Formats: structure tokens, sequence, C-alpha cells
């Protein structure tokens, strides 16, 4: 007994054909691999019964994995990915519609010190009094 | 001349309410004056309810050569604080205050600039607070002619929005009658009266009113010195709060103060808050 899973992924903007390039979807991670269509859709066949996590892998805009439960009779139940808990959290319709949030942060941020902010230093403030006193002399 | 500032306005009544009793806390202060200019203060506060030990070493350097004052303080949570005060440098009544705080263990810095203009009957003050959260600017201006005095305080912050905090304090201050009414944004309404019948009798009354929930609370305090070394203080609040304090000079510098706050009812529910205070001056 074999079944198929189809889904549709919509990017907020850009171009679907721009994002299709170098885009694949994983069901277990190395066992079953699906490829996307020209606009966007993952269609996977040759699957057994069981529970699998569908995740779209992309160096570009990332996606949230979605848990899918396959029954032998032919019922398909999709849920949120939960590891600590193993119950039903929220049930959503079957036609997978992933919405990528955006580019994940790959690099860290480093900030410099502001000009108005470096005036708070214990040493910089002890020079401002001599600076003002010496400025008020020629004036 | 030299009209009272906003913080000092009414400070007599609060000080009567504040000084005298420290129940729940242990007071231990030592003050030392040197010959030339050195001032050393070591104070230690001990709590029995929360079992906490608090204290600060304060070193004061009074330099009358140029009007400079150097203050350095140290707390118990690894907080370091320095202060420079300059008065009568080039203007008539101009005072510049610089306060800095730095921590050596962790890394934290805070800055504060105070400016004060004092004249015949005009008082100006501006405090600029520099912190990572957001700089703030606070200005207080006090004006009076003979006994009629009124002050205005404003607080502004650039970090959030056009936030403005208004304060209008109108009072009548004379030799033995001191009345002051403080208004906060037309929301807080405080009124303090303080008077002295003789050189041994002092009475103070405080009232608090609000416009939000219409909460009213009043309290009266009496201070009477039996002898130049023996003094007694009593305070009664609106609902049931009573507090009694007694101070006596034991050695010519050594003084002992005892404070007791009683909150008792008649439904088998009562509580005592006691406190001892002791200071040395040299």
């Amino acid at each position: 007994d074999r079944f198929k899973i189809e889904g549709r992924a919509v990017v907020p903007g850009v171009k679907p054909q721009d994002w299709i390039s170098a885009a694949r979807v994983l069901v277990d991670g190395e066992e079953h691999v699906g490829f996307l269509k020209t606009d966007g859709s993952f269609v996977v066949h040759d699957i057994p019964s069981g529970s699998y996590v569908v995740e779209v892998v992309s160096p570009a805009y990332r996606f949230d994995p979605v848990r899918v439960d396959i029954t032998s009779k032919g019922k398909m139940r999709a849920r949120y990915v939960n590891y600590i808990k193993t119950s039903e959290v929220v049930r959503l319709p079957y036609p997978l519609q992933m919405k990528s949030s955006g580019p994940p942060s790959y690099f860290i941020k480093r900030e410099s010190w502001g000009w108005t902010d470096f005036l708070m230093n214990p040493m910089v403030m002890m020079m401002v009094l001599p600076l003002l006193i010496f400025v008020l002399l020629p004036k | 001349a030299v009209p009272p500032t906003y913080a000092d306005l009414g400070k007599s009544a609060r000080d009567v309410f504040t000084k005298g009793y420290g129940f729940g806390l242990i007071k231990l202060d030592l003050k030392t004056k040197s010959e030339n200019g050195l001032e050393f203060t070591s104070s230690g506060s001990a709590n029995t309810e929360t079992t906490k030990v608090t204290g600060s070493l304060e070193t004061k350097y009074r330099w009358t050569e140029y009007g400079l004052t150097f203050t350095e303080k140290w707390n118990t949570d690894n907080t370091l604080g320095t202060e420079i005060t300059v008065e009568d440098q080039l203007a008539r009544g101009l005072k510049l205050t610089f306060d800095s705080s730095f921590s050596p263990n962790t890394g934290k810095k805070n800055a504060k600039i105070k400016t004060g203009y004092k004249r015949e009957h005009i008082n100006l003050g501006c405090d600029m607070d520099f912190d990572i959260a957001g700089p703030s600017i606070r200005g207080a201006l006090v004006l009076g002619y003979e006994g009629w005095l009124a002050g205005y305080q404003m607080n502004f912050e650039t970090a959030k929005s056009r936030v403005t905090q208004s304060n209008f304090a109108v009072g009548y201050k004379t030799d033995e009658f001191q009345l002051h009414t403080n208004v906060n944004d037309g929301t807080e309404f405080g009124g303090s009266i303080y008077q002295k019948v003789n050189k041994k009798l002092e009475t103070a009354v405080n009232l608090a009113w609000t416009a939000g929930n219409s909460n009213t609370r009043f309290g009266i305090a009496a201070k009477y010195q039996i002898d130049p070394d023996a003094c007694f203080s009593a305070k009664v609040n609106n609902s049931s709060l009573i507090g009694l304090g007694y101070t006596q000079t034991l050695k010519p510098g050594i003084k002992l103060t005892l404070s007791a706050l009683l909150d008792g009812k008649n439904v088998n529910a009562g509580g005592h808050k006691l406190g001892l205070g002791l200071e040395f001056q040299a």
C-alpha cells in the first residue's frame, strides 16, 4: 500500500521561479526526497504508512516543518511539530500551505558606541568639566 | 533671599516623618572630621526581617581653594560612585554637579549632570540623566517674593515619546508656620502643614488625596524634646498605624535611638516592628 502527498508553498514576494532554483523538500531527511514544480508544489509518491515531518530545505528563505500522520485507511492528519508533547495541539486542513517568514539570520550583529552615549563614561565626564572651564576663559 | 528648592520645599515635614524612627532596620553610622579637609563616613544598615546587610563608605573632600568638592562612595554590591561639585566658579550662584557610577566586577555605567542657578528670589535647576535605556531631562524652577512661593517641575524623556511629567507646588513659608501643597499632573494632591509652638514642641500634619480612585489618607506627628539630650517622637496614621520613638545622648558623642511601630487589633492579630539606632561623631 502506497500513498502520495502534495503541497503548495507560497513566497510572500519575489518570484516563484526565482525561489524554485535550488529548492527541495525532505520527508525524513535522506529517505524520501521531493522536488518542487515551476511555481511551487511538492508531490511525493512511493511512501509507506507512518508519521513524517515535511520540511522545505533552502539556503534562502526558510520554512517551518509540519508533522503529517498517514493512516492505512487513507486519512491524512497534519499537526504542529511537537517533541516534548505527543498529543494533538491544533488541526489544520490537509493542503499544505507553508508561508516562509523570511531570510534566517546567519550572521551576528556588532554595534559600535554612540557619540551621545560615550559621554556617560566615568573618565569622559571628568574631562568635560576642565573642557568647559577652559572654554569659558577666552570667551 | 535664596528661595527653597523643589526637593527642599516641604522637606521639613517629610524629615519629621522620616527622621526619628527606623524600625525593622539597624542603624550604625560613624562620622569623622579631620583637621585639614578630610571627611569620612562609614554607615551600616542591618535588617532583621529580610536578613540583609547594606552599607556605604562615603569619603568627602571639601576644597575651598577653588570651590571644588570630591565625593567617592562604595556600596556592598560592587558599585562605585564618584561626584564632583563646583560652586561659584565664574557666575554668582551657579553650581555644577557631576555624578558617575561604574562597576568593576561586571560592566555597568551611569551618568548624571546637575545644574543649579540661585539668585535673590529665582531658583533654576536642570538634571540630565545619561543611561543606556534613555537620556532624560528634568527641570525645576522656583519663584517667590516674600513668603508666597510657587515651584514648577517638569520631566521629559527622548527615548519613548513626548512624555511630560508636570509638578506644581504652591506654599507659604514663614518663621514658624510652613504650609505646602504639591500637585502632580492634576492627579496627586498632597498637603503638608508644620508648626512650632515653642522651642520644644513641634507638630506636623499630612494629607493625601487622589482624583483617580478618590483615596484620602491623613497622618499627624508630634516631636518634643524633654531635655537637650532627650527627645521623643510620635506618629499616628489614618487607619490604625502608631509609631513611637525615643532618642537620648549617652556619651557626649554617642547617641542611642529606639523605635517601635505597633499594628495591633482586637481579633487576635498583632505585630511589633522594633528598631535600634546608634551613631558616633568625631
